[PDB]
């Protein structure tokens, strides 16, 4: 109504409604470079551009025209109007129907739409997700501060939890992963929430390092 | 774009090549046939001393059987993806010896 | 030390343009054969594409779904009634009866 | 001025393309021998 | 004089080559709608 | 009607209908360079060009003329008109019959037309396509996560499907192809839809690699 | 009538009919460079040139004159007229008889005319062409996908047909030709229509290659 | 070490402008011979180009199509009736009768 979004479709007439003492900006995509533009009745519209945005303002009461923008891969046909000209209070131009900002949203192709329920990473236990609580640990020292408290996964993320090894304040490791037991480890993407270290992806083995001391983590095989 | 060579390339002067496409090339998502089965790719190379045993061709035009004329930028690669076409190196030690032994 | 040339042919010189002796009969008007692909995994997904490929409606009235087994891969019929009969002979141990009420498929337990 | 009388007054590396092949009945194309 | 002759490498007339396309080509102005 | 397409034929008179305070653009092909152009009655038409597009606007009520554009291989004869001149509201120029945009479509030669039913790559099983469900696999390890679930083809595309090896999230391979059993493999073009890897073309052998572990795939011979 | 073609003959008077607010272009040959030109009554004709094309327009109602163009090897005598001057609608200048474009066609010499029935390459079997269905094939492997389905010729083109080796999608060869059985092969010009490979010219031997596998093709001798 | 020249001829010196002794009779007015090429694969595609090359109509009234066999490659006649007779003698085992109703071809099963 005041800031209006349009969905980009090829060869569509987009209506831009302006007011007499009011800038209206149209905002194109930041991706493509604007080649050229041309409005009919040029001497009734003061418009300047800064690399993707056109600040439009009319100059008289009847300057209704079109404006056509042609980028490298898009083509816009704007239909410029003048809807508020006699206002004294700026709320009167709101009710007359001016548009302060115009932005374009760009959908993907409908052949990919042929190919949502909250976030994918949720550290709580949900009602409708399947969890796997079967993990081991192996390390040289018997009682270490590097042993995780609880390890599980939801099929997509492995949730290493370390919030019961309370004493050493500097106890936070770097988690790797490994395809066999004594193979060479590789790198994973991790996000963290408090004392829970969450590993993007389920692996057969996880390796947990804090210098010279190391804790392995086997996922046991599904019987 | 898999094509099979038609003009025997020899790296002496640098000239023009031509290979006939052998397998049809579809879109990014396979909805359309872009390059049909029997198109001709057209390229050219440059003269040089073959230090490495590979030759470097820049294929730059295809003319399809369905009446098209595209002007892509395609460097020629190996059949597994390595840059440059492998050839049969021949340092002419038969002629270098016999001209100076006799 | 010379260059290895291109490969060369060699053989018997059989002739190309050869008529055969068996008049293979190519059909012109081919109907739709109800059969079981390996792609559709379960019994419900197979009957959702028999109803879709024949303009019928599916009323699957079982509380659970069964996967496809070995003897399912012998049904090949251009008739919907003979294919629903051969299917219900396979899934008789689980109480699955599939029938056609002349415009739609019914998947109900056996009486 | 009026509205009609004003509009008279106030107005006074390389590229890769895929085009169809042109005149194929008389074309000696690149690559004939 | 015979040290000024360059070496050659030949590629025979049947070998299966392969081409890596390195920029996008847009066939949308050609295909039937 | 508003954005009108013309089909390019040699020596045809194309009618362009303009309005008095309205830009009309004609858009030629991006392929060819414009050599020259000349309109009759030059002082009644304000027209500028940006490398293939001419932004036309008249200057008076009776400036009807021709305009001829000559590119490197095309020749256009435009027939410029003025159809809306007295409008106050921009919908009145729509009904009078102005043309905001003019674009030219370029057909191929009719000798190639002497030489459609949906898309060529459809991962479902269609009613009128012939499929071939006879494929093998060979690998060293007995139960691997690299073994495909289902492999088939429609004569034109090979549909490798891997949506039952559920556990390792990083299980997605690179598919090659091979003409004999132990020959040297080569490269194929692949597109993917979810967990289905679709290979452009039918081959005797497919090779599926994920590092040190490899799974071969024979298409069995048609008996 | 509107776009008129003239046939070039030496020392002929070509009539060009113009209108008052209408450009008429004359188009000479692209081959030759224009040396000079001179029209009588220069101040009644606004004419500019771009390397072979003259855009003519008159300036007053009675400016009838000649114009003579002299290229490197041609000589034109144009007879400029003014036929539409009072028109308000541009269809009235069509009926008055203006010429939008003038192009010249250039015949070859009549001594070569002393020296048509459809196209020369037609992949169908025609009523009045003589065909030769006697060809052999030789290859190492017994059942290959490189063996052609049908090979014949019409005396001028050899029609290799491969539309029954259906399975391998990448089965399209490169065809050479050879004068003896085990001589060295050379290059032919080929055009293709679907799965038919058509070779320009009839040869004693054709060689069909797809890498390491090769199929020869003998034309048997006319008994 | 010198340069190898061009090849040189040598032989018997037979004379070029030689009249023969057999007056080969070149025909002037050639009719259309109904025959069977190897290109047209099936029986329907062969009769679609006999009707096209003679201005007749084809009424193919069989539910399926037959490929061309060995004894088809002996028909060579400038008469349509003698070629439809020799064709129906070949395809007698499959119940195929081809006849001409004086302006069109009829492909119907045998009574």
């Amino acid at each position: 109504q005041v800031v209006q979004e349009y969905e980009y479709a090829p060869d569509r007439i987009y209506q831009v409604r302006t007011g007499l003492g009011i800038t209206t900006q149209v905002e194109l995509s930041p991706n493509e470079k604007i080649l050229d533009y041309s409005t009919g009745f040029t001497g009734g519209w003061e418009l300047t551009r800064r690399e993707n945005v056109f600040y439009l303002k009319p100059k008289n009461v009847d300057v209704d025209t079109n404006m056509m923008i042609r980028t490298a891969t898009h083509s816009y046909i704007l239909e410029l109007k003048v809807v508020a000209t006699d206002w004294q209070r700026l709320e009167q131009a709101k009710q007359a129907g001016v548009q302060y900002k115009v932005v374009f949203t760009y959908p993907k192709d409908t052949s990919f739409n042929n190919v949502k329920n909250g976030p994918l990473l949720n550290a709580k236990i949900l009602k409708d997700r399947r969890y796997y609580y079967d993990y081991d640990y192996a390390t040289r020292t018997k009682k270490s501060w590097l042993i995780p408290s609880r390890v599980y996964d939801d099929g997509k993320f492995t949730y290493i939890n370390m919030d019961l090894t309370r004493f050493p304040t500097g106890n936070f490791p770097a988690v790797f992963a490994r395809e066999k037991e004594h193979a060479e480890d590789f790198l994973v993407n991790t996000t963290v929430e408090g004392n829970t270290l969450i590993v993007h992806g389920t692996y057969p083995f996880l390796v947990v390092r804090h210098g010279d001391n190391v804790v392995g983590l086997r996922r046991n095989k599904q019987k | 774009i898999r094509c099979i060579l038609e003009t025997r390339i020899i790296s002496d002067f640098g000239g023009y090549t031509s290979c006939i496409v052998t397998e049809p090339v579809y879109s990014i998502n396979g909805h359309n046939l872009l390059l049909p089965k029997g198109s001709k790719m057209l390229g050219q190379y440059s003269a040089g001393e073959p230090t490495s045993h590979r030759l470097q061709v820049v294929w730059d035009r295809v003319t399809t059987p369905t009446g098209l004329d595209v002007t892509l930028m395609g460097p020629g690669i190996d059949t597994l993806g390595s840059s440059g076409h492998p050839g049969n190196y021949n340092a002419h030690w038969g002629n270098k010896i016999a001209s100076a032994l006799f | 030390c010379a260059t290895k040339p291109a490969p060369d042919f060699g053989g018997r010189w059989k002739h190309v343009n050869h008529f055969d002796e068996a008049p293979t009969e190519i059909p012109l008007y081919t109907s739709y054969t109800y059969q079981a692909t390996p792609m559709d995994g379960t019994l419900k997904t197979m009957l959702e594409r028999w109803a879709a490929d024949s303009n019928m409606q599916l009323s699957y009235n079982l509380p659970s779904d069964y996967t496809l087994i070995g003897p399912v891969s012998a049904i090949s019929t251009t008739s919907v009634q003979q294919a629903a009969t051969e299917l219900s002979a396979v899934y008789a141990a689980q109480g699955v009866s599939v029938s056609v009420s002349a415009n739609k498929l019914l998947v109900q337990p056996v009486p | 001025p009026t509205l009609l009388e004003r509009r008279i007054l106030a107005e006074s590396g390389p590229v890769t393309l895929a085009k169809p092949i042109s005149n194929p009945d008389g074309l000696l194309v690149r690559g004939t021998y | 004089k015979s040290g000024r002759r360059p070496a050659t490498l030949t590629i025979n007339q049947g070998t299966v080559l392969n081409v890596y396309v390195a920029k996008d080509v847009d066939f949308s102005a050609v295909l039937p709608k």
